C-alpha cells in the first residue's frame, strides 16, 4: 500500500520507518512557507489570512 | 419612455464598473500567485507583498456586490457615482468613475437635503439583484 | 561593463511620476482617503517596477555573463538582476506596509542617503525575523514527528 | 429542502466556472451534489466529515495540504501527507453502547 520508497525507487523495505521520513519531509521545507505576522501590532489576523 | 432609456444607460455604465473591477481582480490574483511561487526577495520582503495583495483581493470581494449605491450630480451638471470603492480611469487623468462613499466630496450624498443643498442637484438610489441594478428613484434638491 | 542599464528607464520613471503627480492632485481635490491614496500609489509603482524589469530583460544580450548565470538556472533570479541594474522598487516601513515613495536608484547607480536609510527598515526586519521564523517550522516538525 | 438563512453579504458566492459556459458564481436554478461548497472560502473539516464521511474528509485534508505546499513551489509526494492524515482518523467515538 505504501508503494515504492521515493529515496530508492523500489518497493519499500519491511521495517522502514515511513512515519519519521514523512514527518521530516513535511517539516524540512517549512522555512520557505509564508508565515504569520510575527510583530503583534495591528488587528488580529484571519481575514487577511 | 425616458425612464427605461435612462435605466438602460445606467445598467450599461454599472456593467462597465463591474468589468473594470473584474479586470483588476484578475490582475491582483495573477500577481498573488506569482509572488507565492517565486518572489526573489528576502523572506520578509516577500510575504509583505502577499499580505498587501491578499488585502486588495479581500477588498475587491467585499465590494463586487451592489457596487454602486446610486448616481449623483452637482449644480454644475457634473455627474458622480457613489459606491463601495473608488475607481479611477488611469488613461484620462484619473477621472473618478466611482467614488467611495467615505470620500470627502462624496459626503453630500448623505448630507444633502432640499432645505440645505450641498451644491448637489438630484440624488438617486439604486436597487440591485446580485450585480445588475434593477431600478432607481430620484430626489430633487434645491428649488 | 557587464551590468547594463536599460535605456528606457528614464521615460518609464517620468511617466509614472507624472501619474503619481495626478494622484496627488486628485488627493488634494479630496477624492481619496489616505489609505486609498497610498494603495493607489503603490499600485502604480508596482507596475512601473514590472515594466522596468521587462525592459531590462528585453535589452540584455543573450551572452551577457550576468543574464547567462540566471537563464542557465545556475543561480539567482530575474528579480535580483532587476534590483542590481533596474530599480530597487518599493520598500516596507517597520510596521510592515509599503512606503508610497519607491527607491528609483539601482545599486549600480548608488542609492541616495535617504533611500538607503529607508531600506534598512526591511533589512533589519528580515534579519531579526529569520531567527523566530525558524521556530515555527521547528514546532511543526516536532509535532509531526511525535 | 435544506436551508441556510444568515450568510453574510461579505462572502463571495462559490464559483463553478464551466469551461465553455464561464457561468462563474452559482445562481438560482443550479444543481449541486452532496457536500458541494456554496461560498468561496475554507470548508470546515468536521462538517465535511459529518456530511460525506471519513473516506472523503481524508481526501479533503490531503488535497488542502498539498495545494498549500505546491502553491509555494514545494514538491512533496501525497503519500507523506497521507501518512500523517491517517493518524488523525484513528479513533471512533461511542455515541451509544
Amino acid at each position: 500500500c505504501y508503494g515504492r520508497s521515493m529515496a530508492t525507487g523500489k518497493l519499500v523495505d519491511i521495517g522502514e520507518a515511513v512515519g519519521i521520513v514523512a514527518a521530516q519531509s513535511i517539516g524540512e521545507p517549512g522555512t520557505q512557507l509564508t508565515m504569520r505576522t510575527f510583530h503583534q501590532g495591528g488587528v488580529t489576523g484571519g481575514a487577511d489570512i | 419612455r425616458d425612464y427605461e432609456d435612462e435605466l438602460q444607460s445606467e445598467r450599461d455604465y454599472v456593467a462597465g464598473l463591474y468589468a473594470r473591477l473584474d479586470a483588476e481582480r484578475a490582475q491582483s490574483q495573477r500577481r498573488y500567485a506569482a509572488a507565492l511561487r517565486e518572489h526573489g526577495g528576502t523572506a520578509v520582503e516577500r510575504d509583505a507583498e502577499v499580505r498587501a495583495l491578499a488585502k486588495d483581493i479581500a477588498r475587491l470581494n467585499v465590494a463586487d456586490n451592489g457596487l454602486c449605491f446610486g448616481r449623483l450630480d452637482t449644480l454644475d451638471d457634473a455627474r458622480l457615482y457613489i459606491g463601495r470603492l473608488g475607481i479611477f480611469d488611469r488613461d484620462n487623468d484619473f477621472e473618478p468613475l466611482l467614488l467611495d462613499w467615505r470620500a470627502p466630496m462624496a459626503r453630500p450624498f448623505y448630507v444633502a437635503t432640499a432645505a440645505n443643498p450641498e451644491n448637489m442637484r438630484r440624488r438617486r438610489q439604486f436597487h440591485t439583484l446580485g450585480r445588475k441594478v434593477v431600478d432607481f428613484t430620484d430626489e430633487i434638491l434645491g428649488r | 561593463a557587464d551590468v547594463l542599464v536599460p535605456p528606457q528607464k528614464q521615460e518609464i520613471l517620468e511617466r509614472h511620476e507624472a501619474e503619481a503627480d495626478a494622484i496627488e492632485r486628485k488627493y488634494q481635490r479630496g477624492a481619496l482617503n489616505h489609505t486609498e491614496r497610498n494603495e493607489s500609489l503603490v499600485k502604480i509603482w508596482q507596475d512601473a517596477t514590472e515594466e522596468v524589469g521587462k525592459a531590462l530583460e528585453e535589452f540584455y544580450p543573450a551572452d551577457n555573463p550576468i543574464i547567462t548565470i540566471v537563464k542557465s538556472g545556475a543561480t539567482g533570479n530575474l528579480t535580483q538582476t532587476r534590483t542590481l541594474a533596474g530599480m530597487k522598487g518599493l520598500v516596507t516601513n517597520p510596521k510592515g506596509e509599503f512606503i508610497p515613495r519607491p527607491i528609483k536608484s539601482s545599486f549600480r547607480e548608488g542609492l541616495t542617503v535617504l533611500e538607503y536609510f529607508i531600506n534598512t527598515h526591511g533589512a533589519r526586519k528580515g534579519l531579526a525575523d529569520t531567527a523566530l521564523r525558524t521556530a515555527d517550522s521547528g514546532y511543526l516538525t516536532r509535532r509531526l514527528v511525535d | 429542502e435544506v436551508v441556510y438563512d444568515k450568510l453574510s453579504k461579505r462572502q463571495r458566492l462559490r464559483v463553478i466556472t464551466h469551461e465553455d459556459g464561464t457561468e462563474g458564481v452559482l445562481s438560482d436554478g443550479d444543481h449541486v451534489e452532496v457536500g458541494d461548497q456554496l461560498m468561496e472560502g475554507a470548508a470546515d473539516p468536521h462538517e465535511v466529515l459529518r456530511v460525506q464521511g471519513p473516506r472523503e474528509v481524508q481526501i479533503h485534508l490531503v488535497k488542502e495540504v498539498q495545494e498549500v505546499y505546491r502553491a509555494q513551489g514545494v514538491s512533496i509526494h501525497d503519500k507523506h501527507i497521507e501518512v500523517i492524515v491517517r493518524q488523525m482518523l484513528r479513533r471512533v467515538t461511542i455515541i451509544d453502547s
